[PDB]
């Protein structure tokens, strides 16, 4: 009535490692909360974790002599009891420096309503259709990544030899200066070929950074906008991956063992 | 690129008169051949008599990586010139003519030109340029205060171990404390090899050993040395102590030592300079008075680089994070339009402007978000980026900034990045944010010592909480942390130092969101007893980011780390590195003074430096690290140049052996490699240099007998390289060294370091489970040195060179005589090492080709470069390695040899466990390394699982034996 059982409950999650538990309150709102068997994987135990300030808080539930609370007295008298009085109440008695109380509990009925196909005639089948997408869409984003490192080498190189073809024209302009210096004693008054020769050179140098420019340009379209195809794959990887594990968590209390999975994988 | 960017090159030479020559020159004729020859040529132009002096003219021209360096170095060919094009500038020389031969050294050292750094000038980077040459002096004055001895100690330091005290096991291997040892004196300049015999104790020092060897010849200018190799015993320690001598004992074999004059050493050694460089001569109120709230304002993104169909909208999700704790809830900008980001919110902060720690570190991020399909959006960053709060000069930031964000790293989900390092993307191709902070008026300025202990003391012997705070400071740095304890700990702080070790669980307890507690705890941080060096690591992890807790823990190491243990840790101290946020922290001032005070762990401290230069985000940080290291090592750069010429011949070898031949089989393969490895360049770059891996062993000249392409995965490179040392029949014949190209190495380096500490627990405990740490090292990306074991054979390999009895019959061949009762042992102690470790680690799958046997029985694993992958048990003791465990008989499970290989495997797992707190702190250190495997504190959560660190140590063992029966079928 007031207490009711543990099993049945929708916040209780049973036995889940502290990795397998902050991916559940992860970038979630302030006040969340879900019970859990303690790792110590003592009978009693109960771990609370809470969401709180942008953090994951942990709060341990003793138990002695058939009762349970947070500090040494022990009023409440079952674990159901106990939460079901926090939420109505905020923990603030308990510590003043805790405030938001237990608003949205972490439920796994909701996460039970996700999964379709309950009969196990299904479940094998779908996971191993799911697990066909996930690895074919996995290779293509591993190319994708493969080819977009490629490219960033490629344009970083280009880059570069543009500003070694910048200074050799600064070094040429120099030296054409110096000239426009010195033939000031002779058009006053050989001289004529060297002079084509180095207007020549530099202007096919203009043309090779110009050249380099214009490739520089290409590449960076390129680099770009596979970085667009690489960042709209991803999102479409992450949302498999859920379903895939989902479905695996699901077979794996059917009695199989890991090393199943090990070969499998 | 380091030829040119040809059978004839022309090169378009510009006199000072201008007159553009273009002239033939041979590729091997040296700049000052050019040179004279150019001077006659271009006599006979018109514009001849403005000629200057010869000697007043050099050249200059143009590199491949666009410096305009300057040749006053007339010693290099037109080959290590690294032109970019074909011509040449003459000028009179400018500068310093010593200073810039030095830049060329130091810039080809490190890979980029030096000039480049000149270029910045933010303050952060020029007053860590211009300050850090304090350390450099004082070191480079130590090492050359004493007498030319101490000179010798920086360049052959000691290899020494941690403890003069031997362990039991050992110590009865040597009968009444003697051990015996030959001496091979040359007394002749002709050779004339003669071996003195001596009985040594495990007490004398090489001056006592010295006096001895005199006497059995029949004040001391003489001087130990290891037979083989360039290592020396010139250091008042007993001779037990030293690496050499332990490992000779411990595989029992001969130690053979040489006698060289000190003189000889001496005149070995070249004097120093360390010339000070050009860049050397080169209204405000307190934070605590500002009562407004953090509020800062994303004016806009100029680039964003995601697609308009498929992303809907995008947001900016920022928050505080004090070294990965969020400091207050994370903030979100209203979404917008993927065309048009631009917000301008000013965004609201909880925390208290004077409630900030030093170490504020607001992150940021680029989420996308759709929202068309599935309850919960998903949310997928674009970017992300990190500032710090507070400059170097304890200044809140203030005014516009514009960030650059970096792309996010692979593997890697969460919306934030808080483990990246704070900065902003060098590249302009990247997405660009503005943000706008408040301004008080004045330059906001971090409180100093007496505002902050001013705070404090302002505001304001047990029972049976001492087993409680015992039971507190003895579990996992991840154990599992409560708020009951985070509670009691900060209640029953003032009793915590008796406690030294219980620190960095009440770091945990403190709230960094108040200013009122963070006041209270530098106090007593200011005088905490010092604690040990292996958990004053610990601290300098990501999760401590404060000043003064990472400058207590640099304080302790430089007090208790000594040479030998900084040399096993030295991967994991130049990887936490990165986590200081400001380039002038107390850490690079204490790795510095140990690099240029040992050759031997400067020869890695380059090396680990220079392999992290491939990465964008710490080429800047280490690249100044590098360049101030590189100009006050000494007369190594000269050691370290060849070493960095030989392999990059060796990486161009490779690179057209990968790509241009991959269609190609191995047998033109074979034949190509033997033309362009013929050519001179390639002889004279990969010979007479010290090794990489070792700068102990010398590489003579290369062999091309046995130099041929592996025949395995990558294509390796396997090379043969001859010894020069005169004593060399003695420890080596030939140092073979495989180049892996295109493969990880760092993950196969942590691996071996693990293995290596690993053996050290084992041996120190008493337990002499004997196992093969071979030589690994990153040098650059994708690149890396594998060091070979001498004699060794696969085990898919033997079963063909000699049914599963072919490995014990194989064994038993070749160990005829009464040493074959040895070689089962030594396949024993060796087998049950390499399974506990590859349990604990989750090394990847262990087929017949990873596993190496030696003609002892010595057994060792080519260790996988994927760990924590695969709860899954990699290595599992088929029926070729029962057999001979059990002495090839047919019984194995119930025989009395293979029960004693249980209770050995179970006194190995209980050791570890009970060390565990060492391993993971060597793990917490690589996050922000970049090993897929190794990203996050939830990948060092399967540590914490195989070893059972949750359990009792009774639960703990019936895990294990449960692990391995579900493969051994049978205890
Ligand atoms: C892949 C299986 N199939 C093969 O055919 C093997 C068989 C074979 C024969 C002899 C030694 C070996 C070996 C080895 C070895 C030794 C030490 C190692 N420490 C670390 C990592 N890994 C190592 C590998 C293997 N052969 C080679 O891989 C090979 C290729 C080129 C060689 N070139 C020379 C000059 C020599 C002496 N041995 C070579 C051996």
């Amino acid at each position: 009535n007031n207490n009711m059982s543990l099993q049945d409950a929708e916040w209780y999650w049973g036995d889940i490692s502290r990795e397998e538990v902050n991916e559940k309150l992860r970038d979630t709102a302030d006040g969340t909360f879900l019970v859990r068997d303690a790792s110590t994987k003592m009978h009693g135990d109960y771990t609370l974790t809470l969401r709180k300030g942008g953090n994951n808080k942990l709060i341990k539930i003793f138990h002695r002599d058939g009762k349970y609370g947070f500090s040494d007295p022990l009023t409440f008298s079952s674990v159901v009891e106990l939460i079901n009085h926090y939420r109505n109440e905020s923990l603030a008695q308990y510590n003043p420096k805790l405030d938001v109380k237990l608003l949205y509990p972490v439920s796994k009925y909701q996460q039970d309503q996700v999964v379709k196909e309950d009969n196990i005639e299904a479940v094998g089948k779908k996971l191993h259709e799911y697990n066909t997408q996930f690895q074919e869409k996995s290779r293509e984003y591993d190319r994708l990544y493969e080819e977009y490192t490629r490219t960033s080498q490629e344009i970083q190189m280009k880059r570069t030899a543009i500003e070694a073809f910048n200074e050799t024209i600064k070094i040429f302009e120099e030296q054409c200066q110096t000239q426009e210096r010195y033939s000031k004693e002779y058009i006053e008054k050989r001289i004529m070929h060297n002079y084509d020769k180095l207007k020549s050179r530099i202007s096919e140098i203009i043309d090779s950074r110009r050249r380099l420019e214009e490739d520089l340009k290409k590449q960076a379209a390129e680099y770009r906008e596979i970085d667009k195809r690489m960042n709209s794959i991803k999102p479409d990887l992450i949302q498999l991956r859920k379903t895939r594990d989902q479905y695996l968590m699901w077979l794996t209390q059917k009695g199989v063992r890991q090393k199943k999975l090990n070969e499998w994988l | 690129s380091g030829e040119l960017w040809p059978p004839r090159i022309l090169v378009e030479c510009l006199l000072p008169n201008g007159m553009i020559v273009t002239l033939e020159c041979l590729r091997e004729a040296t700049l000052i051949t050019i040179k004279h020859e150019l001077f006659k040529e271009a006599r006979k132009y018109p514009l001849h008599q403005l000629l200057q002096d010869e000697s007043s003219y050099i050249f200059v021209s143009v590199t491949q990586e666009a410096e305009r360096e300057e040749f006053f170095d007339e010693t290099r060919r037109l080959c290590d010139l690294r032109l970019f094009q074909p011509f040449l500038k003459v000028i009179e020389p400018v500068g310093n003519r010593e200073e810039k031969i030095l830049n060329r050294e130091i810039g080809f050292a490190i890979g980029m030109p030096v000039c480049e750094f000149d270029m910045v000038k933010d303050p952060e980077v020029q007053d860590f340029r211009r300050n850090i040459l304090n350390v450099c002096k004082e070191a480079v004055d130590l090492r050359d205060l004493n007498s030319p001895h101490s000179r010798a100690m920086y360049v052959y330091p000691p290899n020494v171990e941690s403890s003069p005290e031997l362990p039991k096991h050992i110590y009865n291997k040597l009968d009444k404390g003697q051990i015996i040892v030959v001496i091979w004196v040359i007394v002749s300049p002709n050779n004339d090899k003669q071996k003195y015999t001596l009985k040594i104790n495990h007490d004398c020092v090489p001056e006592q050993v010295i006096a001895e060897a005199i006497r059995k010849k029949t004040q001391g200018k003489y001087i130990l040395k290891v037979c083989g190799c360039d290592e020396y015993f010139l250091e008042k320690y007993p001779l037990s102590q030293y690496k050499y001598i332990r490992s000779c004992i411990m595989l029992g074999r001969m130690p053979n030592l040489m006698l060289m004059a000190k003189e000889s050493l001496y005149s070995q050694l070249p004097m120093d300079c360390f010339t000070m460089p050009s860049y050397s001569r080169r209204s405000t109120k307190s934070l605590w008075v500002i009562n407004s709230a953090l509020r800062i304002k994303i004016l806009c993104a100029t680039y964003v680089n995601v697609n308009i169909r498929d992303i809907d909208k995008i947001y900016v999700r920022t928050g505080i994070y004090h070294g990965g704790e969020p400091l207050c809830d994370n903030v979100n900008t209203q979404r917008v339009p993927c065309s048009n980001p631009r917000w301008n919110e000013w965004l609201n902060y909880d925390i208290y402007i004077p409630d900030l720690p030093r170490a504020a570190r607001l992150c940021l991020s680029i989420c996308s978000v759709k929202g068309r399909k599935g309850a919960k959006e998903e949310h997928c960053p674009l970017a992300w980026g990190n500032i710090n709060l507070f400059d170097y000069t304890d200044t809140l930031v203030s005014g516009k900034m514009a960030l650059n964000l970096w792309p996010v790293p692979h593997g890697l989900e969460d919306l934030l990045n808080p483990i990246g390092v704070t900065g902003s993307n060098p590249n302009k191709e990247t997405p660009c944010l503005e943000l706008e902070f408040d301004w008080f008026s004045s330059v906001v300025k971090f409180p100093d010592m007496s505002v902050i202990e001013e705070h404090a003391n302002w505001s304001v012997l047990r029972e049976n909480d001492k087993e409680q705070l015992k039971a507190i400071s003895t579990r996992d740095p991840l154990s599992e942390i409560t708020e009951q304890e985070k509670d009691f700990l900060w209640s029953h702080r003032h009793y915590c130092v008796t406690i030294p070790e219980i620190l960095p669980k009440l770091l945990l307890s403190v709230k960094w969101n108040s200013r009122d507690e963070v006041a209270q705890m530098y106090c007593l941080v200011k005088d905490w007893p010092p604690i040990k060096p292996e958990q004053a690591m610990e601290l300098l992890d990501c999760n401590y980011p404060d000043p003064m807790v990472r400058g207590f823990a640099v304080r302790c190491l430089e007090k208790y780390l000594t040479d030998d243990k900084l040399s096993q840790y030295l991967i994991q101290l130049v990887q936490v590195l990165k986590y200081e946020q400001y380039l002038d922290n107390l850490l690079v001032r204490f790795l510095l003074k140990k690099a240029l005070t040992n050759q031997r762990i400067g020869h890695f401290f380059f090396w680990h430096l220079k392999s992290e230069m491939h990465n964008k985000t710490v080429s800047q940080r280490f690249g100044l690290l590098l360049e101030s290291y590189c100009r006050a090592c000494g007369m190594y750069l000269k050691h370290l140049n060849r070493q960095v010429e030989a392999m990059e011949k060796l990486i161009n070898l490779t690179d057209i052996l990968k790509q241009e031949k991959k269609d190609e089989t191995q047998k033109v393969q074979m034949k190509f490699l033997v033309e362009q490895m013929r050519r001179p360049d390639f002889m004279d770059a990969l010979q007479g240099f010290l090794s990489p891996l070792n700068p102990a062993h010398q590489l003579g000249n290369l062999r091309l007998e046995e130099c041929r392409i592996m025949s395995s995965a990558k294509r390796p490179l396997w090379l043969n390289w001859e010894n020069p040392d005169i004593m060399s029949e003695l420890l080596f014949q030939n140092n073979e060294i495989i180049f892996k190209n295109g493969d990880d190495l760092r993950q196969d380096m942590l691996t071996l370091q693990i293995i290596r500490i690993m053996e050290n627990i084992w041996q120190n405990q008493g337990l002499d489970l004997r196992m093969l740490p071979y030589g690994c090292l990153s040098i650059g990306d994708c690149v890396g040195l594998i060091e070979v074991v001498r004699n060794s054979h696969t085990i898919m390999q033997i079963q063909c060179k000699g049914n599963s009895h072919t490995l014990h019959q194989w064994l038993k061949d070749k160990n005829k005589g009464e040493i074959y009762d040895a070689a089962i042992d030594l396949f024993t102690r060796s087998c049950a090492g390499y399974c506990v470790a590859t349990f604990i680690l989750g090394i990847g799958d262990r087929h017949n080709s990873n596993i190496m046997v030696k003609d002892d029985g010595q057994l060792f694993h080519i260790d996988f470069g994927h760990f924590l992958d695969h709860e899954r048990v990699p290595f599992v003791l088929t029926q070729d390695f029962l057999i001979v465990i059990s002495k090839g008989a047919q019984e194995c499970t119930k025989t009395r040899e293979f029960e004693r290989f249980q209770e050995m495997c179970y006194k190995a797992y209980l050791a570890i466990r009970q060390h565990a707190n060492l391993f993971i702190n060597l793990f917490s250190m690589m996050l922000g390394s970049g090993m897929p495997e190794l990203q996050s504190f939830d990948d060092i959560a399967y540590i914490r699982k195989t070893l059972a660190l949750d359990k009792t140590e009774q639960e703990a063992l019936e895990y294990f034996m449960k692990q391995m029966n579900d493969a051994h079928h049978g205890g």
